[PDB]
């Protein structure tokens, strides 16, 4: 399987979990908190990586080539002329 | 005066594509929402906020769900990016 760290449930904790396992919703209070953790975890992950894309975005801007004036309606003309060829 | 970066282009552009899928039209119509709200930067310069998460002097401007990154120069603006959001928890 894999390593193995010791958690200490609160009072309050410890009581939920035991209904639950109860019910039949888990079949152990170590799956439960397993469970937790993994969420806990995507979480963590997610917003890492949406944070280091954000920043990465900007970098790769900022070194895209030299600007231009800004102007909406070539974009939108422009845009229109890769929709065309697409068909 | 407003300048922006390739990559920025490149951003409204494939935009623009992505809701032309569904209507030309409407794809029209956000990408003007977008401009609309960079132009108001030329007489609010700080209407988005400072973001040292994303860049050292990086400013973000929402308009939905997607951020106009941009920096202050002397004498003119710098759209650097537009890229949506980060996203939120739902999983």
């Amino acid at each position: 399987n894999v390593e193995k760290m010791s958690v200490a449930v609160t009072p309050q904790q410890a009581a939920v979990m035991r209904e639950a396992v109860e019910a039949g919703e888990y079949a152990t209070a170590s799956e439960i908190v397993r469970e937790a953790v993994r969420d806990w975890l995507a979480k963590r992950e997610l917003r890492e990586a949406e944070a280091e894309r954000l920043r990465k975005a900007w970098i790769e801007g900022l070194e895209s080539g030299p600007f231009a004036p800004f102007d909406i309606e070539d974009i939108k003309q422009k845009a229109r002329s890769r929709l065309v060829d697409a068909i | 005066p407003i300048i922006r970066s390739p990559a920025a282009e490149g951003d409204l552009v494939d935009i623009w594509l992505a809701i032309a899928n569904d209507s030309p039209r409407a794809a029209d119509h956000f990408l003007d929402a977008i401009a609309e709200r960079i132009l108001q930067l030329a007489a609010f310069p700080e209407s988005g906020p400072r973001r040292p998460d994303i860049g050292a002097d990086a400013r973000a401007l929402t308009i939905g769900n997607y951020l106009i990154l941009y920096r202050l120069a002397e004498g003119w603006i710098e759209i650097v990016r537009i890229v949506h959001g980060a996203r939120d928890v739902s999983t």
